[PDB]
């Protein structure tokens, strides 16, 4: 019973470890499409001035 | 005295959550003592006179 209570808390702190670099990941998606929408000039100019 | 030492146990009957009651430990927190023998009663021959 304490080895099924030991497993359940390591499966937590696995869960949570990894959430942690998945959430990091989908955080350096983020800041690529906001940095990428910060140099972004909108259609109606670059339209004409290229 | 007809006895001068009694001849009795010398360790306690162990009884832990094994394997087949784990299940009902985690699922429901409902535990039995001797799933075993609820095993051998209504599932092996239920037919048998107790």
């Amino acid at each position: 019973v304490e080895y099924a209570e030991y497993v359940g808390a390591v499966k937590t702190v696995a869960s949570a470890l990894q959430f942690g670099v998945d959430a990091l990941e989908r955080g350096l998606i983020n800041t690529v499409l906001s940095v990428k929408l910060r140099h972004a000039p909108p259609m109606f100019i670059l339209q004409t001035l290229a | 005295e007809a006895d001068n030492q009694i001849m009795g146990p010398s360790s306690y009957a162990s009884f832990v959550v094994r394997g087949e009651n784990l299940v009902t430990a985690v699922s429901y927190g409902r535990v039995m003592r001797t799933f075993e023998h609820f095993m051998a009663r209504i599932v092996d021959s239920p037919e048998k006179a107790g």
